[PDB]
């Protein structure tokens, strides 16, 4: 049971560009 | 090639489009890297904060407000391998929660 929105607030991308797109 | 195409191994595509949203402000709960390939979704998180094998729970969702599927997940170091590709994923660290979404291409 989760009687509230789990996620939200700030939808930010976290796409793999950790240093490079992959390497 | 000759008559047909002999394709070695699987076609690999580590799908790097995903976004996170979360109502927690703990940086050790938010994934640093996510990518799936075919089915297995690799989620690099700060799992090193979780000793005794007391790793967080991860769920999959078919839609952002769908039910949380317990799914199958393996934990390799700091990476959660979610067995099965879903358009939305939900990670729960204790009673804190982060949501991931895999974004389709066009």
């Amino acid at each position: 049971t989760k009687p509230a929105p789990d996620f939200g607030g700030r939808w930010k991308h976290v796409n793999h560009f950790d240093e490079a797109p992959t390497e | 090639g000759s008559h047909m195409n002999a394709k070695i191994l699987k076609d690999r595509r580590y799908y790097y489009d995903y976004d996170y949203a979360t109502r927690t402000k703990k940086s050790w709960l938010i994934p640093s890297r996510v990518y799936d390939d075919g089915k297995f979704t690799y989620i690099n998180m700060d799992l090193t904060r979780f000793p005794t094998g007391n790793f967080p729970a991860v769920f999959a969702r078919e839609k952002e407000h769908a039910e949380d599927f317990l799914v199958n997940t393996t934990v390799e170091g700091n990476t959660l391998i979610v067995h099965g590709t879903y358009p939305f994923l939900v990670v729960r660290h204790g009673d804190n929660v982060v949501g991931l979404r895999r974004n389709k291409q066009k």
